[PDB]
C-alpha cells in the first residue's frame, strides 16, 4: 500500500508535470461554463515515467490508488492555474477533474493486446478490442449519505466497483447503540429530487480477430465507462480502452460458487 | 397571515428567507402581466404558462433578483414552487378586491364562501432559451432545469399516481396526508400526538385526504439531420413525465420542446427522467 | 360520520319512487323462482332526478356512499312489494338485490362521455366505450372470512375494490379484548361459503374512434363487472358503461411507485 | 354404530340427528332395488350409479323426505353422503346375512372375512332431472348440484390425489390421519393425548393409513348451435374434477353429462368454477 | 410390516435359491476388477416363488421392503461363493450389489401391462411403455448426512423418493448438535468416500397404442431408473419395466393442493 | 522450518504418515528428469506435465509406490497435491544450489534473486492409460482419475474463480485467508485468537490476500463411430472445469484427451459430474 509522503511527492511531481506540459489544457478546461461538467486533462503515460521513474512503477503497480492521487494534483494544478488567470468570473474552479493517462510506452508486459486474464487484475495496460453491444447511459447513485439513530452517523456509502455496484458495508459495526442505526434508509429512495450520479456505462470489447494473439473465437472484454468517457464509444467501431483491470463478484451465497467476471474501468478511450 | 403555511406549521413565513422575497418578486411580475391572462381559464386548466423570454426581462426583473437564470437551474424546484406561491397569491387577492367590491354593493358582510378556498395552481415556464440536447444530457444536468428539442415516440395511456396519501394511525385515531414526491410513499413518522407519535403506520386511499393527478409517460428522441449516412443512428432517448393538466397534451409523432425538471428513475443504473414543467407542441 | 337522517331520507324517498314506477317489474323479479341471476330493478336517473333534488346531488357526489342505501331501500320495497301480493310460495323474497341507475342525463358535466381522468374518482359518469378485451367469469370472494371463536366479534372486512381485491384487516380489533389471534385463518374463512361469492368479469373498453373526444391512440378504461353485469358484455361491440369511477392500488412497496390505474365499477352496461 | 359411519360422518353416530331419517330411507330404498344391482361389481367399481328418476319416484321416498331436489342443490355432498352410508349399510346387512347363514352351515368360529370391512362407496346418481348449462352457472351455483351437457375438449392424465394425509407428531409419537379435501393440509391440532396435544406437525405419507385416489381434470364446452356464423362460438370452459372410478371414464371428444357438486378454484384466472365431478354419464 | 424372524426366513430361502441357481452368474459379477459398480444378478420371480410361496406373497405385498433383503441376502451369498472361490486378487467382492427381479408369474391381477393408477401404489407389477423423454444422467447424493463432532452419533440425512427426491432437512433441533445440525458438511468436498453418490435418470413411458387397453391418448408414466439401469434404455424402442410403483409430492404447501405424480423405480428394466 | 510448510503442509512433518513416502518418490523422479525441463519454462506456465507412462516406470520409481494407478485413482486430488508439492520442492532446492553456485563464482555475499520465493506449481500428468467413456463414465467413477477421448463442442469464455477468499473480522480486526474449492465460499469459522472466534463474517476482496485464477468450462462428447446407423447416435456430454494455464488449451472442434479428477456439480438430479480438469492434451 502507498505511504502519505509516497503520496505526496507522486502527486507533487504529477502537478509539476501537468503545469510545465498540458497548462494550457487546464486553462480550457477553468474557460468552460459548466462547473459539474467532467473533463478530461490527457495526461501522456511514457513522458510522465521519464520524467519521474517512481511515478512509473508505482501507476503500474497500483492504478486504482495513484488516480485519486492523480486527481488531487489536478485540483492543485487548477488551483495554480486559476490564481495565474487574470479573469476570475471566466476562470470557474472544476471540482469535477479526472486525470486522463494516454500513450503508454510500448512494452509487451505493461501494455498488451490481449483481453486480460485473471493474472492482469491490478495492472494498468492497453486492451484493444471493437465495441459489440453499447449499453444505455444509466447513470449511478455512486454516494448516498445516511443519518441514522446514532447523533452525526453521516455514514458515507460509495458504490464500490469490485462490489458489482452494491454499496458498501462497514466490516466493523459503528452502529452498536441500536438496530436503527444496523439497518440502511435510503435517502434517495423517498425522494427523487437529492441525489448525485457519475454516470455510469457499459460496453463490451470484442478482441481484433485478425491479430495472431486472439483464439478461435474472440474473446469479449466488458468495459466499465465512468464521468466523461461516456458517449465517447460506438458499437461496430476499432476503440482502445487504456484503463484499470479488476473484477466485480456478484453477492455470494453459501451453496453457490463465486461468480466473477473481469471488468475494466477505462482510464482513456480512445477512437482508432 | 397567509392560509396553509401557520395554520399547517407553526412556524411562519420568513421574510429574511430570500425564497419569500422571490415569492413579491414574482407576484410582483404577475401583478403587471395579470391583465393578459384569464383568472378562470387558469383555474380550468389549473396551472399557467409563463414566459421565460419574458421573465427574462431586464430592469426590474433583474433587479429583484439578480441571476434568475442561475437560480432556475440551480433549485428549479424551489424557484418553480415560489412561482406557483405567487401566482396563487395574486389570484387569491384579486377576487378578495372583487368580493370586497360585491360586499360594497350587496352591504352584507357575510359573503358567499368566505373561507374562499383556491386550488393550488402550478406555474409553468415555456419558451425556456438555454436549451440542452439529448446527447448533452448528462448525469451534470440532474436536479437542473433543461429544455430540450425532442419528437415523442411512445405516449403512454393515462395512469394516476398519488401526489397525496392520507395516513391514519391506529394508536392516534387521526388521519394526516404527508407530501408525496413522484410515488415512494414516505412514511409518516412522527404526528401530533406526542406519546404516541405514530407507531402505526397504515396506507389507505378511502380517505378524502388522499388525491391522485394524472401521469403519463413519454419518451421524447432528438430530431437528427438527414444530411449524412452516419446521421441517422439510433437515438438517445429520456423518459418524461407528464402530471397534471400536462397529461394529453404530448401525441406521438409530434416534437415537443419538453422544458422540465430532470430526476432519477430509482425503478430501472439510474437513468434521467424529466419530470416535465411544460410541454410546448409545434404548433 | 355520515348522518343517519340524510341516509333514511334518501332511502325512503328512493323506494317510495321505485314503488310507484318500478312495482311491475318487482313483481317480476319476485315472481321468478330461481336465484341463479342477479335481479336488477333499473332506476332511471333523469325522473329520479326531477322527483328529488337532494337524491340527485348526494348520488352525484358519492354514488359508491348512495348505492348502499339505494339496495337497502330495495329491501324495504321488496317487503312491501311481498306484504301487497297474495301468493307467497308463487313469488319468493331474494337477498341480492342490487339497484341498477341508467338513462343519465346527456350533460358533459354529468356524463363524461370521454374516459375519465383522475378528475373524475369518485363520480358516476358514463364511459361509452368499445370494449375490446373480456376476462374469464371469476368467483372471488365478498370476503375472506375472519372466524374468532371468541363471541360477539362483530367484525366485518369485505374485499375492497381499491386495495386490488385484497382482504383489509386493521391493525387494532374493535372490542376491547382484540383478537384472539392477530391473524385468523379457517377453512370456513377460506371457503367462499360464508361469503357472497359474485360473478367478477374485468373488460378494457376503449374510445370510439368516430368520436371527437378520442385522441391519436385511443385511451382504454378497465372495467369491472359484478354481480348481473358479468357476461353482459361481449367482446367487438359498443358498450355504455354507466359505473362509479375508482382507483384500485397494488400492494405499496417503500421504493416503488405508488401504482394505480383508473377503474369503473359498473352500475349497469347497458348495450346499445 | 352404522358401519362406515366414520368415513362418511366426521361427526358421531347419533339418532336424533336429522341425516339419520335420510340414510333410513335410502337404505329401504336401495333395499327394494338391491336385487338388480350387482354386489360384486359395485365393489369392484367402488361405486354405484342410481338413476335420478328411480329418485323422483312418489310415495314412500317423497313422503319420507320432501323435496329431494331441493336437498340435493342445498347440501349437495350431505345427501351424497348420506346414500353412500345406505348403499353400503344395505351391502353390508345383505353380506351379515350371507355370513350368517354360511356360518350356521359350517360352524367355523373365526368366519370368512372377520373383520368383514367393506370398502366406503361414493354413491352416484345419474340423469339430473334440473339442467343447469355452464353458461347458465353463476357464482352462487357454488356450494349446489347441477348437470351440465357439455362436450370435453382437454383430458389431464391421470394424476394421484391425497384424500387423506396421515400426520405423526414427534412430540406424541403416534400417526393421526386427518380428512384432506383436495389437498391443502388441515391442521389435526387436538389429539388423543391431552398434554402432548400435538405440537409437532410432519407429514409422513410412508404411513399405510395415508390414502390416494386419482385425479383426472376435464374440461368442458357446451355444444353450440350452428345455424348462424356467429352462433357456435365457443362457450365457457369449465373445468371438471373427476375422482375414484370417474377418473378415466370421460374420452376427448365426446358429450358427457357431468351431474357434480361445484366448488371454487382457489389453487388457481385467479377463481374459476370446477365442478367436483359425481357421476358422468357418456354419449352412448 | 415386517418382522425381524420373517425378514430372517425370507432372506435366508432367497440366498438359497440364488446360490443354487446363479452361481456362475453370482462368480461372473465378482470377476470385474470395478467394486465401486453395480452389478445386476437377475433373479427370475416365478421359479422363486415356486420354490416358496411365502416369500412370493411377501414380494408382491411389500416390494420396497422386500428388496433390500434380497440386497442383505446377495451380500452374504456373495461371502459365501468368494470364500469358495480359489484366487483372491482376481476375485474382489462386491459392495454394491442390487437384486434384479425378471420373468414375473405372468398374470393380469399380479401383473398391470398398463400403466398403474392410484390404486397400484406398492405393488410390483410389469408396466409395458415405449420411451418418449431419456432425460441425461443426472447423479443424485441419495445420503447427505452431517456427520457429528462427537463420535458414534453418525447423524445420517438420506434422500427419499416420496419427497420428489428431496433430501432430508434436520429442521428439528432435538439432536445436540442443534444449529450445527442445519449447517452443510462439505463431504462431497473433502473426499469421494464420505459422499454417497450413485446415479438417477427420469425416462417417461407411454402405453403402448398398439394395445387395446390404452385409452384415446397414450398415458405417460414416469420411470425412475438406478444404479445399472440407468442408460440400459434409449428413446424410441419397446421397454418393459418391472418395478415398484411409488408415488413422489413436492413440498407441500397450506393453499397448495396436493401435488402427486406415480413413479415407478425400476427393479428391473429389460429392451423387448 | 520444513519444505513448503506454510502451503502444502496441511499437517506436520511425520515419517509414519503416507503422504511424506509418495512425496520422496515423485521428487526423486522429478530430479532425474530436471535437466530436461526447463525451469524458467515452468515457472511461466506455473504447471508441469509428465507423461504417465514414464510415471509407470520398474525398479524405484515403483517400489515406493506399490500401486501408482490405484492411489492416483482413490485419491487423484491428494496424489496430484504430492506431485506438485515434489515438484515445487524439487524447483526450490535446484534455485538454492543454482543461488550457492552463483554466490561461489561471482564470490559476492549478494546474490540474483535474494528471496528465492518459489511461485505455487500445480504438477500436472498426461497420456493416462486407463480411459473410460461416456458408458463407463458414472456416478461410481465419482472422486476417481479418468482419462477421456472426446470433442470439445461448446467452449466458455474465460472467467475468474476466487481460489482464495480473504475475510476480516470486525472482532478480530485481522484478513483471513481461507482455501476455497471451485468457490462456494467457505466460512472461516475458527480464528488465531481463541476469545474472538472470528465470529463476524465479512468478505474483504481488497485484500491482496484474496487470489484469483481464472475458470474456463468446455463440454466433450466422446467421439461415436458412424460405422453403423444405430451408431451415431447423440452422444453423452460431460462438463469440463479448467484452471490456471489450462485455461485456453482446448479450442473448439478438436478432440482433445482431458485426464483429470471428476467432481459433481452442486449447481448445476442434484448433481451431475463434471471433469475438474489436470491436464489436457491437444490432438496436434
Amino acid at each position: 500500500a502507498l505511504r502519505a509522503d509516497q503520496v505526496s511527492l507522486i502527486g507533487q511531481v504529477f502537478e509539476s508535470y501537468l503545469l510545465q506540459h498540458h497548462r494550457d489544457d487546464i486553462l480550457g478546461i477553468l474557460r468552460q461554463g459548466d462547473d459539474e461538467a467532467h473533463y478530461p486533462v490527457l495526461v501522456d503515460a511514457l513522458t510522465l515515467f521519464e520524467t519521474n521513474m517512481e511515478i512509473g512503477e508505482y501507476f503500474n503497480a497500483f492504478p486504482s490508488q495513484v488516480l485519486p492521487i492523480f486527481d488531487g494534483a489536478l485540483r492543485r494544478a487548477a488551483m495554480a492555474v486559476l490564481q495565474a488567470a487574470t479573469p476570475s468570473p471566466e476562470l470557474r474552479m472544476k471540482p469535477n477533474l479526472h486525470a486522463r493517462i494516454s500513450g503508454l510506452p510500448i512494452c509487451p508486459e505493461l501494455t498488451r493486446e490481449h483481453i486480460p486474464k485473471t493474472r492482469d487484475v491490478g495492472h494498468f495496460l492497453s486492451v484493444t478490442g471493437t465495441v459489440i453491444r453499447t449499453s444505455l447511459v444509466k447513470v449511478l447513485e455512486f454516494e448516498r449519505s445516511y443519518i441514522c439513530n446514532k447523533c452525526k452517523h453521516v455514514f458515507v456509502a460509495k458504490a464500490d466497483f469490485e462490489q458489482y455496484y452494491a454499496f458498501c458495508r462497514p466490516s466493523a459495526c459503528l452502529n452498536e447503540e441500536g438496530c436503527n442505526s444496523t439497518k440502511f434508509t435510503c435517502l434517495s429512495g423517498t425522494s427523487s429530487s437529492p441525489s448525485s450520479c457519475r454516470d455510469y456505462q457499459e460496453i463490451k470489447i470484442q478482441e481484433q480477430v485478425q491479430r495472431l494473439s486472439v483464439g478461435s473465437i474472440p474473446r469479449c472484454m466488458v468495459v466499465v465507462l465512468e464521468d466523461d468517457l461516456v458517449d465517447s464509444c460506438k458499437s461496430g467501431d476499432d476503440i482502445t480502452v487504456y484503463g484499470v483491470v479488476m473484477q466485480r463478484w456478484k453477492p455470494f451465497h453459501q451453496d453457490a460458487r463465486c461468480d466473477l467476471e473481469l471488468v475494466l474501468k477505462a482510464n482513456y478511450v480512445k477512437v482508432n | 397571515p397567509y392560509k396553509g403555511w401557520k395554520l399547517y406549521f407553526s412556524e411562519a413565513y420568513a421574510d429574511k428567507s430570500p425564497f419569500v422575497q422571490k415569492t413579491q418578486a414574482f407576484e410582483k411580475f404577475f401583478m403587471q402581466r395579470i391583465e393578459l391572462y384569464d383568472k378562470d381559464e387558469i383555474e380550468r386548466k389549473g396551472s399557467i404558462l409563463v414566459d421565460y423570454k419574458e421573465l427574462i426581462e431586464d430592469r426590474e426583473l433583474t433587479k429583484s433578483i439578480p441571476n434568475i437564470s442561475t437560480e432556475l437551474r440551480d433549485m428549479p424546484q424551489k424557484i418553480l414552487q415560489c412561482m406557483g406561491l405567487a401566482i396563487h397569491q395574486v389570484l387569491t387577492k384579486d377576487l378578495e378586491r372583487h368580493a370586497a367590491e360585491l360586499q360594497v354593493q350587496e352591504g352584507l358582510p357575510l359573503d358567499g364562501e368566505p373561507i374562499i378556498n383556491v386550488p393550488l395552481i402550478h406555474a409553468r415556464l415555456y419558451n425556456y432559451e438555454p436549451l440542452t440536447q439529448l446527447k448533452n444530457v448528462r448525469a451534470n444536468c440532474y436536479g437542473k432545469y433543461i429544455a430540450l428539442r425532442g419528437t415523442v415516440v411512445r405516449v403512454s395511456n393515462i395512469k394516476p399516481l398519488c401526489t397525496k396519501l392520507a395516513f391514519v394511525c391506529g394508536t392516534c385515531g387521526d388521519v394526516q396526508s404527508v407530501p408525496l414526491p413522484d410515488g415512494k410513499y414516505t412514511l409518516p413518522t412522527k404526528c401530533l400526538v406526542p406519546e404516541c407519535r405514530g407507531r402505526s403506520f397504515t396506507p389507505d386511499r378511502s380517505s378524502p385526504l388522499t388525491a391522485t393527478v394524472d401521469w403519463q409517460s413519454v419518451k421524447v428522441q432528438e430530431l437528427m439531420s438527414d444530411d449524412q449516412r452516419e446521421a441517422g443512428r439510433i437515438p438517445r432517448t429520456i423518459e418524461c413525465e407528464l402530471v397534471q393538466d400536462l397529461v394529453d397534451s404530448c401525441v406521438p409523432g409530434d416534437v415537443v420542446t419538453i422544458t422540465g425538471v430532470v430526476k432519477v428513475s430509482s425503478t430501472e443504473v439510474f437513468l434521467l427522467y424529466i419530470e416535465a414543467n411544460s410541454v410546448s407542441n409545434s404548433k
